[PDB]
Formats: C-alpha cells, structure tokens, sequence
C-alpha cells in the first residue's frame, strides 16, 4: 500500500493555494490511486481469507443430561478458536492498521470529488484540455447544481478539444452507467441494443452486491463519550457488534440503488432490471427468456395482476409443456433467500432489545414480522388516515400553511393556548402555558442543584442513592408528556422520535460582566450553519441535519435577561421575544426560517429544559431504550420463585 | 514490571526570555501509536515550513500542565496538522502516570491538532480522553525553571517561552522504558 | 477547572 | 458472618450497593467505631456472596440450552444459524437477569470485584474483632487471608502474636471454605483409617460438587472489559476473549485445596488414585479398572499402576470384563477436554493475536 490519502491531499491543497500545477496535479493523482489500492487490497484479502476458513457447524451430539455443561464449553471452544484462527489471518494480511482510518470530512470531500475540480483547474493551467474535460465532466456528474462548472464546459466544447461522446465518468460504478443507457436505449425503441447492457447489468450489480456485503465489516459505533461507561459482557458485545454489521449490510442495497444525479434512491431496483428485460425480449421475440423473466419476477411479487396476464398471454402462444418446463433463475432464488433470513434476524433483534430497524424492500412478506411488531405498524397506518381526514374538513369549510398545520386538539387537560403563530409574526411557533404546575417545578430545581444533565444519567444516580428517586421519575414523565402534546399540536402524520434531551441551569457570574458587550450566544439555526451577510443554510455533517422540532420547557423566572427571541436570516433584526416565567414551553420547528438567540441574564438562576425530535427513525437517541428498561425494573418489576 | 519501547528521539532547546538553559532530550513511543507519533516528528523537523520553529508557549499553570504550541496563531485555536486540520484519536493504551509525560491536547473527539502538553504531577482527571505518545527522558530541572515563572490572570507567561530549536535524534535499537515517572 | 483545550478554555 | 445466609429467603432490610455499604464500613473503620464497621464489613462480603450466587444460578440455564427449534433452509448458511444461537442465548440472558433481587441495584466497578478477589476487607475485619474481643473470629479472618496470601509480613506477624495468646490454638477454621474440600478431608481421614466404604461414598459425593463448582468459576468468567481501541469486527472480539481466556486459566489453580501450607498438585489425578485403591482392597475391579483408566489419561508418565493395567488385562477373561470396561468415565474426558484445548488455543493465541509492543525495562 501507498502512504494515507489525507497528507497528499493536504500536501495538494498547500500547493495550490500557492499555485504549483505539477505539485497539485501529482499530489490528486497519487491520492486518487492509493485510495483504490488501499481499498482493493483490503477487500481482496478480506474475502480471500474469509472463505478461506470455513464456519463447519457440525451438530453431531445430542446434549444429554449426565454430561453437564461441558457439551456447552466444547461448542463454545471450538467455534472461538475458528474464530481466532479467522483473525490471524486477517492480523497477517492487513499489516498496519491505521492506514485504512481517515476522519469523516476527508470522506465528504472525496464524495464531493474536490479533487477533480482541483484537477481540472490545474490541467486547464497546463495545456492538457482532455484530461481538464474529462475531470470537469466527472465534476459536474458528481454535482450537478454548479452552474460555473456548466460555463466551463460549454466553453471547452466551443473551443478546441473533443465531440459529445467522449466524456469518460471516471467515479460512477460500472454496473450503474450501463442500466441508464439501457433504460434510454429502451426508450428509443431499440430492443436489439438493449438486452446485452440489461444483462451486464445484472452480472455487474450481483458482482457489486457482493463485493458491498465483503466491505462493511469494520469498528464498532460508539456514542460520543460512552466508552467509559460500557459495561457489556461477551455474549452481548458480540451480538451488539453483529447486529450493527448486519444493518450496515443490509444497506448495501439502498446505497447502489442511488446516483448523485437524483434526490432520491430508485424503487424496487432489481425487480425493475427483470420488467424492462422482459419487455425487451417479448419485443425481439425471445419467448423462452421472456416467460422465464416473468416468472423471476413474479417470484418477488406473487400478486402482480398485470404481468400476470402477462405470462398467462404468453403461455397462450407458447405451449404448455414448455410453460411448467421453464423455471425462474437460482441467482435470484439465493438472493432472495439470504436476504429473507437477514431480514427475519433483524426484526427478531428489533422485537427484542429494541434496536430501530427499517426495511429497504417493499417486497417483503409480512410472515416474518413478529407479532407483537405487526400490532404497532397497524395502530400507525389507522392514525395516519384518521389525520388525514380531520385536515381535509379544514379547507372544504374554508395563509393555509399557517392554518392547516397547527393547531392540535392539546389532550393534556389544564394547558391553556394562551400565544399563539399569528400573534409572534411568524410560522411554526408556539409558546405553551401550563404544562406543568408550580409544586412539581421545585423539585427539578433540587435535582439540577443537587448534582447538562440527561435523564438515564439522573436514573443512574438516583439508582445509586445520590439523589432523590421521585425527580428523576417526574423528569422522564414530564419529558414523555410535551413529547407527545408536541407531536399532536402540530398534526404531525409520522410518528414522532427522540434526538436530545439535557436538564441545564445557567449561572452569571458577577466578575467578568464588566465591558461584557458581547452577545451570550450568536443568533443560529438547528438542522444547519447559519452564515451572517452571505444569507445561506448548508446541511452539513459540523450541524445536525436531521433535527426537525425543537421544544423549550422553561422552570423559574426569579432573575433578570435571559428572553428569547427570534431573529430574521440577517440575525440582526429582532422579530419577537418572549417572557421567562414558571410551565412556559416554547414549541417552534428547526427549520431555516426559525431563528433564535438567548441574552445574557443580568443575575440569578435559569433552569430550563432542552428538547428535539426527529422524524428519521434512524436517527433516534439510543440511550432511551436502558432509561425505559430501567424505569420497567425499578418501580414495577417482577421476580423469579429463587 | 512491562513497558512500551521507543523509536525516535527529539532534542528541544528551550530559552527562557532572554536566557538558554539547556535541553530537554524527549521520547517517543512508535510502535504502540503510529500516527501521532509521525506528526510531531515530521512536524519538529521543518520538513513542510509548519515548523515548531519560534513558537510560543501560551498557557503556564503552576502545577497541573506547561501547555503551548501554536505557529499560525500565538495563544488562540491555532492549530495545522499535516493529516489535514483534524486526525482521528487512535488508542489510548497508556494513562498519564505521573511527572513527565506527553499527551495531546484535543478540543473534543476526533478534534486533534498540533498542541502538546507535558503533565507535571499525576493528573488523572484526564484519562482515556486525551492520547499519550510520549515520555521525557531528561532535564527535569528545566521544565521545574520553566514552570516557576511569574504568570499573569491569563496563563500566560509575564516574559516569553521561545523553542529556540528542535530536530531528530536517532535510536538504532528499540529499548525499554519503565512506568512510574522520570 | 484544570483542562486542556484549544478553543473554549473551561473552568 | 455466613451462618444466616439463604440465597432464596435474603432479608430485604440490608439489600443497599455494595459500594456504598463498603465505603459506610470504611468510614465507620476510620472513624475508631468497631460494631458498625463489623456489621457493615458482614453486610458487603454477604452481598458478595449473593452476588456471586446469583451469576451463578442465572448462568446455570440459559448456556446449558438444547436446540431452540432451527429451520429446514436455515442449514445452508452456517453463519446465521451460529449468530442466531448466540442472540437467542443473550436474550435469554437478559430476560433472566432482571429477575434475581441483586441485579436491582447500582453494579460495582470493576477495581471493587478485583479488592474482594484478594480478600483484602479481611484485615481490617480482623482488627475489628480483636478490637471487639473476638480472638477466635480474628484468628480465623487471619488464617482465611494468610491462605490465599502466604507471602505477607505484617499478617504473618500478628498470626505469631494471636497464636502466642493462649486458648487460642484449635480455632483455625477457614471462613470461606467449600464442601468439596471439607468431604475430601473427612475421606482422606477415613482412608488413613483404613475405613473403604465411607471413603468411596465420599468421594462419589465430593467428585460432581468439585465439578460443579469447576464449571460455574468458569462460567463466571466472562465479564466486561476496559475499552481501549478500535479495530475491526474479528479483531476487536478477538481481544476480550484473549482477556477473559486469560482469566480462565487460572480457573482450575485457584481451586485447589491447600493444606499444611502446600497446594495438592493433580487434585483430581490423586482423587483417581484414592479410588482406584480403595476399589483395589474390596475386589471390586469392575469399578476400579476405569479410575486407573482416566488417572493415565491423565498421566502417562507412570510405572506401578501401568503394570496394574497389564495385569488386568492379562486377566481380563477371570472376572468377566468386556472391552467396553477399560474406558475412562465421560467426566474425565470432558475435563481433559476442556484443560488441554484451553491451554492449547492460548499458545496459539500467544503468538500471533498479542501485539508485540512490551518489553523488559533493564
Ligand atoms: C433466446 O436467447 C438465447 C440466449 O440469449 C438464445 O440461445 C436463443 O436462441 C434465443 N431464442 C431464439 C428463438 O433465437
Ligand atoms: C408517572 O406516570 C406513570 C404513568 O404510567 C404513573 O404511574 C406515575 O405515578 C407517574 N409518576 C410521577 C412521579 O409523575
Ligand atoms: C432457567 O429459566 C427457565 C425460564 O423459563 C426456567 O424454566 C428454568 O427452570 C431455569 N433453569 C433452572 C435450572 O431452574
Ligand atoms: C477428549 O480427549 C482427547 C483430548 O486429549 C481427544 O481425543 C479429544 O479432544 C476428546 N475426545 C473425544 C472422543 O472427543
Ligand atoms: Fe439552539
């Protein structure tokens, strides 16, 4: 392997912004070349001598009972020394680990294909206009909402150079080109052409598949800070580890199903690859292949009334012997298979430990839902046509947007609607009055004050006997009720998940407040980075992209500053503020048209609690899944006879 | 009783204000941190021009870390790597163990940079959130001459900590290194 | 606090 | 401190964390105050031992599971089928631990279980009783930890000076004792006293205790770990069983029975060579030619009894013995099994899984 990436690109970018064309043009090419290496090596050796060593399970015995737990110690020693025989070979091959580590951004830099725009500035600067077009064309694939970019290649194709069928993309994966240009291809009408680009697509996209399942195994994800505090045994870091893996595998197969080039991953992929090969062949003639590619699909899809005609139309010219004679593909069949039994452990480790899973096939049957999951997919689809119909008897009896979209039933009896969207000259915003009462509140105050606080670590601690039991419960009863008045007002259809929760109390110190003109926090926004005179919102891994709702719950209002107000995208004209009191909730969407800022508070305490959600089952908070397993076993649990 | 082995050394000259007192001949670990260890060396050899060259050392508390290094700025966030401006932590294998080790100081997680610090007492407060790449092997008495300076309400030092010179000393043979201090 | 950041220097 | 104890009927009054019990008695010990930090001192090793009696009960099901109903295609892919037994296993797991009364409190650190391993509380309960006119009691706590520490001057000290107290001389009880160890004793007695029957009965009694015990100390090995670095999937789980496999070999050393100072090398080799003579002297060859079997399975290495297996084979057709006879019993071979592949799989491991980073400071 060649050195890590990351210090040519740095060395690239030094070059550049000095201007040295063949520095900057050698340091993108050997970058460019040690990342396929690294990779290819990687993968290469991975699989070679991952099936080099078989799993064997050879279940030959019959556990007995005047044999003790031996037969238990024998099944567990040979499988791990398998295991350790695996991971010599994989210590052997790799060599030094940590060329294969680089940070996220150097990643996101290498999707963006940085390097290229840097390349094709540079061979633009030295005379070598094919290599400039290609690396431009490659760039402008890669993103496409570069207008400079566009500019410069209508310039270089009035100019000297090259036609219209010579701009080589030197990122997009193979299996991927040949299936738009079949699609296009078919549309013309033009099925001779079509046939060998559809079936290089399968073969490419199997081999794809392949190579994807062989390359996600890696470390493990830990949550910020959490190694301190993990306290797993064997048995579950194991399973912990590979049911993270499974998930990343099974990912594979909504990453090769995306191009830069659309917003969004293409439906039902491989079934789609059959329907048009389909097609095709009954265009040419090809009878035997068509049925056979019928049959494949309906293999994914046994209820399919079209091209069940479809096949019933062409054993009708067909004959019959050779109707039942043609079967579907084994390739197929296997994948099929193995993606059933994936998805089936899955769900099994959703329904159990609670890990959010989501399945990225529509083809899945229902018979490996687990029961108890099938009840709670049921309850959410009849909640999602009930808000349906209460949205649509709005505007038959009638900015809409402001209308429509807010204004929940508030279950909770006792809140009031006191503040409301119109009065703050604004959209998606709500201050709530009331959501909790004022005997309840000092309690939170004792909890803060005793000991950012979040509501598993306060669990803890009250488990321990450091504080009281009863605040860190009304902590999480609290938190579960704005949850969900939150999630109704709005009328939001998709259920609603938790991002972020932290008990915070803001203390002024009265030392450094002399020549303190500063602003106590900038003005800013949520979901992205808030830029001051250029007026732009980029959703970028520096911010969380998949906040969507943010919700503050205030507690004590003994102390002077401290309102908060919303600002317009200048962050300098203020729009409305609002008062600090005791059970004020404030409730406004992250958005980019929600802008907020905090004062600085004159002196005393400011206690208040921070909220958001996502709508990304995804991106859910993990830590919650322990706070409920340790609020089920410490108030209501149950207990064996011994 | 075990210990990590060293690859390379490196010999800082410090001068206090206006004053030289000596050199404090360092140590590395480069085979339990690979990495890390490579940018402080490439780094303290004016090999790019990022050089530790002239450098100021910012923060002086009295008994907890003598922390400073910066050559784009001389007290802020300055901060230049040679992986980029940000590389990933690697393991935390070893934890501070008393007077006269090397660690990194970060700003978070997966927030590294160029900024060293030497510990001066057990300072097990940090630990397992900060990397340790490295031990000193003589000049106590310069780091404790450093370290007794008048300070001022913000760190720094009334008078200037210049790193008047750095380079490479070489070990042909990997040896061994206790674990307790010095 | 006793730290060692670069940036936001805490207590 | 272990005679009111009942793993099932626990009072409820005492079940507090054991660290904070722990730091109460500590406090208490600092603070010149004897009865309290007696109470306090019984209290932690009993939530100890419920502890550990605890992890032992839920590990006794749940790892010793048959075969939960596997499919028909799910043959084909060795993988799942392995991973899916596993998580089926943690499950399993999980659900039981919630039950039990102890696992409903704040779990100890690591550096507490390693102190209570060594035994260490020991010293300062000790002092307790001779500051609270308990000789008997303060003699006994010295003798438990000189046991497992032989190598100590201070305790080597005051036992000198407790011993020197008259009166005190037949009180030397281990107080963290094991009825295996206490059977072997009384047969060991009996054998001396050329008593047979009594002797073979005991130590049918004492064998599958000793084996029990083996196996749940080994199957309480298999805790946390330390997190440190990040590696890839085989690799980063190719570690903690480094870890805990070398926590594991020292299983079957560290509960061997000790007496007159010495550890008993080959426990159960010497068991074997008990029985297999005591059989001898009651003409009972049918059950004395497999002890003599598995003692050299156990160890070839041997002269007398190797001639005693040529002679019962000479005479083999005297007594009526099929071949099926001269078989080592499962237990033995299951031992054996699980010794020699568990030192096996660490040379192997020793030498191309550990990094190679250490060395000797000269
Ligand atoms: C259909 O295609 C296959 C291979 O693509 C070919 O062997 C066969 O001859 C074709 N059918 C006809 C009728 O030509
Ligand atoms: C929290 O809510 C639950 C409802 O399941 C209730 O039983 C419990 O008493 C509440 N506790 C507090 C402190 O509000
Ligand atoms: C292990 O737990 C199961 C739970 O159903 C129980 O039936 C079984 O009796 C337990 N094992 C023992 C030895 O009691
Ligand atoms: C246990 O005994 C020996 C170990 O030396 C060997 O034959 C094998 O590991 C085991 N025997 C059987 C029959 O499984
Ligand atoms: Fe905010």
């Amino acid at each position: 392997g060649m050195v890590t990436p990351d210090l040519l690109f740095a060395e690239g970018t030094a070059a550049y912004a000095r201007g040295d064309w063949p520095g900057v043009v050698l340091s993108m090419e050997r970058a460019l070349r040690s990342r396929a290496a690294l990779r290819a090596l990687r993968l290469r050796c991975r699989t070679q001598c991952a099936a080099d060593f078989p799993w064997e399970l050879d279940p030959d015995w019959s556990p007995s009972p005047a044999q003790a737990s031996g037969a238990a110690a024998l099944r567990d020693l040979s499988f791990f020394g398998g295991l350790l025989r695996r991971a010599a070979c994989l210590r052997r091959c790799l060599g030094p680990p940590a060329a294969h580590s680089l940070s996220e951004e150097m990643e996101l830099e290498f999707r963006k294909r940085s390097p290229y725009n840097y390349l094709q500035v540079a061979y633009f600067k030295i005379n070598k206009l094919e290599k400039a077009v290609a690396a431009a064309h490659t760039f402008f694939v890669g993103n496409p909402e570069h207008m400079e970019m566009q500019q410069n290649l209508d310039y270089y194709q009035t100019m000297s150079g090259v036609k219209e069928a010579d701009f080589k993309d030197l990122e997009t994966q193979p299996h991927m080109q040949e299936f738009r240009l079949g699609v296009r291809l078919y549309s013309e009408e033009q099925p001779q052409e079509a046939v060998p680009h559809l079936e290089a697509a399968l073969q490419e996209y199997f081999v794809a598949y392949e190579e994807c399942r062989a390359l996600c195994e890696g470390p493990y994800d830990y949550d910020g800070y959490n190694y301190l505090e993990y306290n797993a045994d064997l048995f579950q870091a194991i399973t912990d580890h590979y049911i993270q893996v499974l998930n990343c595998k099974q990912n594979c197969v909504t990453e090769l199903a995306s191009h830069p080039s659309r917003e969004k991953p293409f439906e039902d992929f491989l079934p789609s690859h059959y329907n048009y090969l389909q097609f095709a062949y009954y265009n040419i003639g090809n009878y035997t292949q068509a049925v056979e590619c019928a049959k494949t699909y309906l293999l994914f899809f046994p209820n399919d009334e079209v091209m069940n005609q479809n096949l019933a139309y062409y054993a009708a010219m067909l004959g019959e012997e050779h109707t039942r004679s043609i079967g579907p593909r084994e390739s197929a069949k296997e994948y099929r298979q193995r993606s059933l039994l994936e998805k089936e452990l899955l769900f099994f480790a959703y329904d159990v430990f609670g890990i959010p899973f989501v399945d990225p096939d529509s083809w899945t049957p229902e018979e490996v839902i687990p029961k108890r999951l099938q009840e709670k997919q049921k309850s959410e689809r009849e909640t999602a046509v009930r808000i349906s119909q209460e949205i649509g008897n709005l505007m038959k009896e009638i900015d809409v947007s402001r209308l429509t979209r807010e204004g929940g039933p508030l279950l909770y009896e006792g809140i009031s609607l006191t503040m409301n969207s119109k009065l703050l000259n604004g959209s998606q915003r709500v201050v709530m009055d009331g959501v909790i009462s004022d005997h309840e509140c000092q309690e939170l105050q004792r909890l803060t004050n005793v000991a950012g606080v979040t509501v598993f670590k306060a669990l803890k601690l009250g488990q321990e006997g450091k504080v009281p039991l009863q605040s860190a419960h009304l902590y999480y009863n609290v938190t579960e009720k704005v949850r969900r008045i939150m999630e109704s007002y709005f009328r939001l259809d998709t259920p609603l998940y938790f991002s972020y929760s932290h008990l915070v109390c803001r203390t002024a110190i009265e030392e450094v407040q002399a020549e303190r003109k500063d602003d106590s926090h900038p003005v800013h926004v949520d979901n992205c980075i808030l830029n001051a005179e250029t007026l732009v919102c980029v959703k970028e891994p520096p911010a969380y992209t998949f906040r969507d709702y943010s919700a503050i719950l205030y507690l004590n209002g003994d102390f002077d500053g401290g309102n908060f107000y919303f600002t317009e995208l200048d962050a300098k004209t203020v729009t409305a503020e609002v008062q600090p009191q005791c059970g004020r909730a404030v409730g406004f969407s992250s958005g980019t048209e929600n802008p907020h800022g905090v004062k600085a508070v004159t002196r005393g305490q400011r206690c208040a609690i921070a909220l958001w959600f996502t709508l990304d089952p995804r991106h859910s908070e993990r830590d919650r899944v322990q706070a409920d397993d340790l609020v089920k076993m410490l108030f209501s649990p149950e207990e064996m006879d011994l | 009783k075990k210990g990590p082995k060293v690859t390379v050394k490196v010999y800082f000259d410090l001068r206090i204000g206006d004053e030289d007192v000596g050199r404090v001949i360092f140590g590395l670990f480069g085979k339990t941190v690979p990495k890390t260890v490579d940018n402080f060396v490439a780094l303290a050899t004016g090999e790019k021009g990022f050089g530790y060259k002239n450098s100021k050392f910012h923060r002086v508390i009295k008994d907890f870390m003598i922390q400073g290094g910066d050559f784009t700025r001389g007290d802020g966030t300055g901060g230049k790597s040679i992986y980029g401006e940000r590389f990933p932590d690697e393991n935390f294998k070893l934890k501070h163990y008393g007077p006269g080790w090397v660690s990194m100081a970060n700003a978070g997680k997966d927030t590294n940079g160029s900024q060293f610090f030497i510990t001066t007492v057990k300072t097990a407060w940090l630990d397992g959130k900060h990397v340790v790449f490295g031990k000193v092997l003589e000049g106590m008495e310069v780091v404790r001459k450093v370290e007794s300076t008048k300070t001022d309400s913000r760190d720094k030092p009334l008078k200037d900590v210049i790193i008047a010179d750095c380079g490479k000393i070489e070990v042909e043979k990997p040896f061994a290194i206790a674990k307790e201090a010095a | 606090x006793l730290l060692v950041t670069a940036g936001l220097v805490l207590a | 401190q272990y005679e009111r104890y009942s793993f099932r009927s626990f009072p409820r009054d005492e079940l507090m964390p054991l660290e904070s019990a722990y730091r109460h008695a500590l406090d208490k010990y600092s603070g010149e105050h004897w009865a309290e930090s007696v109470g306090y001192l019984e209290i932690s090793l009993r939530l100890h031992r419920l502890l550990r009696d605890s992890e032992a009960f839920c590990h006794r099901n749940c790892s010793a599971a048959p075969q939960p109903e596997p499919a028909a295609g799910l043959a084909s892919y060795p993988e799942l089928r392995l991973f899916g037994g596993l998580l089926r296993r943690a499950h399993c797991l999980k659900r039981c631990k919630q039950g039990l009364p102890a696992f409903r409190q704040s779990q100890p650190s690591r550096e507490v279980l390693a102190d209570f391993q060594r035994r260490e509380p020991y010293k300062f309960l000790q002092f307790a009783y001779f500051k609270a006119n308990n000789l008997p009691k303060a003699i006994a706590a010295a003798h438990t930890f000189l046991l497992k520490h032989p190598d100590d001057e201070m305790m080597k000290r005051n036992m000198a000076y407790y011993k020197s107290l008259p009166g005190a001389e037949d009180y030397i009880k281990d107080l963290e004792t094991k009825s295996y160890e206490s059977l072997f004793i009384r047969a060991v007695r009996a054998y001396n006293g050329e008593n047979w029957r009594t002797s073979i009965t005991d130590m049918e009694l004492a064998l599958p205790d000793f084996f029990k015990a083996f196996y749940e100390c080994l199957a309480a090995c298999e805790g946390s770990r330390e997190i440190k670095d990040f590696k890839d999937f085989y690799l980063s789980i190719a570690d903690h069983y480094v870890e805990v496999l070398e926590c594991k070999i020292q299983c079957e050393e560290n509960l061997t029975p000790v007496i007159g100072g010495y550890p008993v090398e080959k426990f159960v080799a010497t068991m074997y060579h008990y029985l297999q003579f005591a059989y001898y002297k009651l003409n009972d060859l049918k059950n004395a030619a497999p002890c003599a079997v598995s003692y050299l399975l156990f160890d070839q290495n041997d002269k007398v009894m190797q001639q005693n297996l040529v002679y019962y084979q000479y005479h083999r057709d005297t007594w009526g013995l099929s071949d099926e006879h001269f078989q080592p019993r499962p237990e033995a071979v299951q031992f054996f099994n699980v010794t020699t592949l568990q030192k096996e799989l660490y040379d192997f491991a020793k030498e191309n899984i550990m990094d190679d980073d250490e060395g000797e400071v000269v």
